[PDB]
RNA sequence: UUAAAUCCUUUAACGAGGAUCCAUUGGAGGGCAAGUCUGGUGCCAGCAGCCGCGGUAAUUCCAGCUCCAAUAGCGUAUAUUAAAGUUGCUGCAGUUAAAAAGCUCGUAGUUGGAUCU
């Protein structure tokens, strides 16, 4: 025996069918548009939102009255409410069936930084953040798949270490000024 | 038709049990005289010493003599007819050299083409013929 | 329609002065010009990323419509006993499921 | 230039028939693809489902000619779906479409669970049974899409059925009897009877029988 | 057919058959629909007015429309009883 | 950091032109996304899970070029599960496709007409 911890997750699925046009269309189309690694990425996404789907269909099956149907609804709405997917005005359990995949893709980091445009471009966004120079309130973030919440939404900075932020110019900077 | 009453469960479960034997699937994976009289005794792969090499005739429509090798598996002692996958790959092959030898893929069927061979050569002297055809080994005696 | 022992409507026909009037007499002439359906379109070069554009306007790498006019102009260079019909004349969207069928 | 040889045809020419639906009241023959092609507009999306060569064995040797199934559908409207015979393959296309307008049918569109908004899916779980093949089509709740096979998911996609389960029997290989059998469901969608139609019905007057003054000119 | 709101979320109606109460279909294209007149009571004129009997393909083929659109017309008096 | 090391996290300096600090594994007839590209072998060598290609233009071999899929992963074999309503209680079949005993009695088993607020 050891103390170690053995639980695992699985967080995407294989689709069934490997090689039809409209499924390959359809993740690369939106791989392009929101400017994904691989489809795994994409995959991930699918299984998440599949499991926040068969949740609430699995919800309600269950009565009106029944008291985890309203305690985990209220539980669901709020999460996804928070995370920034959906809106008050549609705090109910059947919207969440109303939800698509891209949704879900719009509250990366690399899309928030695209869309608040303080990065150039979407790829150009994806390398700012790997590469260290965007941080998200006071901690710095150097992954793309960061899903942004909605209050934490209004304050995405230069990270201030960084020359596009406060100062300490690059390698490249410091490099071409002491040429002569 | 089917008995249909409440009480009557151990006759529809012993009807069940007694049917499902000529399934033959589920006959040859239970009774097990097929696994038993498997050469690799229910191995993915086997290990055996190279005896002969054996030029063995195709089916009728596709004309080929297709290069077999007649080996001697070390667990139990079977003769194992293994094709070689590859062109070229019978010159790698030498006699009395250890090969690791796996099936072509119909989990006991001869595959297409060759009568009596469902068994394919995967390594030799324990490098690959894969490394051999490709050129990324030198293969040791 | 195309029958030899035909009828004539001649004496039910009013007023015709001027029959060659200049509204039926339109030149169609589509052949040597550059709107002919029935010419190549100077393939572009493979992308590399997979897709051509951005935001919302994206035009993949498939793109069924795309796929389906390039599986019609690959049914063009079939073999000669075959029969096509009109399919560039007619916009002829055809999927792999059929078009992998009938080149089979 | 459309030309009207149904005196249904002519009443449909002038503005005297409002919708197709006049017409699906009274089961009248819609003879005319042009018909079809005239109240629904450019909304009737259509691909082949498939081409299957037959080579007509004939006193003089082995030729071939070409069977179209084409699935014309309207999306949260309609469907129809075209089989023709032909020498070449467009052809056999277009015949096929100009056919599959002839058997427009309207399909009904239910619910699941509660009754909110616009309705989405088959309303009772029915069947079709077309030589050898049973497609049965079954309710299902929001947002889960079609699960089906391909081509029942192409006449389901066409037909606005958002969201059902499929169940299939026999030889599904055969790709025509496997639509026609789903066709047949979606059009038993109102040849099925639920407790919602069970009011008395009040008979309006076919469309021959008002406007027939109109016909009298004609 | 009619969702909570009140809507009447269908496409169309369709009409019942008077035999039998089925469903008259879209593509039932054997059914027929009999428009039938009634008599001024004292002179044996023609009114205008007239009642109507809708019968599905099925009734009409196995050979029932007739008793059908006579117990019918009984019901409603048009035939006299007896 | 730690028992002391390691690894992670933090800091100084060096460290980036792709002709690199260079991404592989399978495939391109259909099933199944991808070539009717070029040269060689010529039912030989071979490919081929299935149907089949190769017998002098090979859409399937061998090379090269291009293309596709997955991507720091990807093939292969075996076993097994879902597809399998091809084990069927849900839910299969038994005239002709595999199948109802030659026939009758009969015990165990299984199921058993109405009828009492």
């Amino acid at each position: 025996p050891v103390a170690r911890s053995w639980v695992c997750r699985k967080t995407y699925v294989t689709p069934r069918r490997p090689f039809e046009k409209s499924r390959l269309d359809q993740e690369l189309k939106l791989i392009g548009e929101y400017g994904l690694r691989n489809k795994r990425e994409v995959w991930r996404v699918k299984f998440t939102l599949a499991k926040i789907r068969k949740a609430a269909r699995e919800l309600l099956t269950l009565d009106e009255k029944d008291p985890r149907r309203l305690f985990e609804g209220n539980a669901l709405l709020r999460r996804l409410v928070r995370i920034g997917v959906l809106d008050e005005g549609k705090m109910k359990l059947d919207y969440i069936l109303g939800l698509k995949i891209e949704d879900f893709l719009e509250r990366r980091l690399q899309t928030q930084v695209f869309k608040l445009g303080l990065a150039k471009s979407i790829h150009h966004a994806r390398v700012l953040i790997r590469q260290r120079h965007i941080r998200v309130r006071k901690q710095v973030v150097n992954i793309p798949s960061f899903i942004v919440r909605l209050d934490s939404q209004k304050h995405i900075d230069f990270s201030l270490r960084s020359p596009y932020g406060g100062g300490r110019p690059g390698r490249v900077k410091r490099k071409n000024a002491k040429k002569g | 038709g089917k008995c249909r009453g409440l009480r009557t469960a151990r006759k529809l479960r012993s009807h069940r049990r007694d049917q499902k034997w000529h399934d033959k699937q589920y006959k040859k994976a239970h009774l097990g005289t097929a696994l038993k009289a498997n050469p690799f005794g229910g191995a993915s792969h086997a290990k055996g010493i190279v005896l002969e090499k054996v030029g063995v005739e195709a089916k009728q429509p596709n004309s080929a003599i297709r290069k077999c090798v007649r080996v001697q598996l070390i667990k139990n002692g079977k003769k194992i007819t293994a094709f070689v996958p590859n062109d070229g790959c019978l010159n790698f092959i030498e006699e009395n050299d250890e090969v690791l030898v796996a099936g072509f893929g119909r989990k006991g069927h001869a595959v297409g083409d060759i009568p009596g061979v469902r068994f394919k050569v995967v390594k030799v002297a324990n490098v690959s013929l894969l490394a051999l055809y490709k050129g990324k080994k030198e293969r040791p005696r | 329609g195309d029958s030899k022992v035909s009828i004539s409507f001649e004496n039910y026909r009013k007023v015709h002065p001027y029959e060659d009037s200049d509204s039926s007499e339109d030149e169609v002439d589509w052949q040597d010009t550059r709107d002919d359906p029935y010419r190549p379109a100077k393939p572009v070069p493979t992308p590399k990323k997979g897709f051509i554009g951005k935001g919302k306007d994206i035009t993949t790498k498939h793109d069924e419509v795309v796929c389906g006019r390039k599986n019609t102009a690959r049914m063009e260079n079939f073999a000669p006993e075959f029969q096509v019909g009109d399919g560039i004349g007619m916009d002829l969207k055809l999927s792999n499921h059929v078009f992998n069928a009938l080149k089979q | 230039e459309w030309m009207p040889v149904t005196k249904l045809g002519r009443l449909v020419k002038d503005m005297k028939i409002k919708s197709l639906e006049e017409i699906y009241l009274f089961s009248l023959p819609i003879k005319e693809s042009e018909i079809i092609d005239f109240f629904l507009g450019a909304s009737l999306k259509d691909e082949v489902l498939k081409i299957m060569p037959v080579q007509k064995q004939t006193r003089a040797g082995q030729r071939t000619r070409f069977k179209a199934f084409v699935a014309i559908g309207d999306y949260n409207g309609h469907v129809g779906l075209g089989v023709k015979c032909s020498k070449e393959v467009a052809t056999a296309i277009r015949g096929a479409i100009i056919l599959a307008k002839l058997s427009i049918v309207p399909v009904r569109r239910g619910y699941w669970g509660n009754k909110i908004g616009k309705p989405h899916t088959v309303p009772c779980k029915v069947t079709g049974r077309c030589g050898s093949v049973l497609v049965r089509l079954i309710p299902a709740p929001r947002g889960t899409g079609i699960v089906s096979a391909p081509v029942p998911k192409k006449l389901l996609m066409m037909a606005g059925i958002d969201d059902c389960y499929t169940s299939a029997r026999g030889c599904t290989a055969t790709l025509g009897n496997f639509a026609k059998a789903t066709f047949d469901a979606i059009s038993k969608t109102y040849s099925y009877l639920t407790p919602d139609l069970w009011k008395e019905t009040v008979f309006t007057k076919s469309p021959y029988q008002e406007f027939t003054d109109h016909l009298v000119k004609t | 057919m009619q969702n909570d709101a009140g809507e009447f979320v269908d496409l169309y109606v369709p009409r019942k058959c008077s035999a039998s109460n089925r469903i008259i279909g879209a593509k039932d294209h054997a059914s027929i629909q009999m428009n039938v007149a009634e008599v001024d009571k004292v002179t044996g004129r023609f009114n205008g007015q007239f009642k109507t009997y809708a019968i599905c393909g099925a009734i009409r083929r196995m050979g029932e429309s007739d008793d059908s659109i006579l117990r019918l017309a009984k019901a409603d008096g048009i035939v006299s009883k007896n």
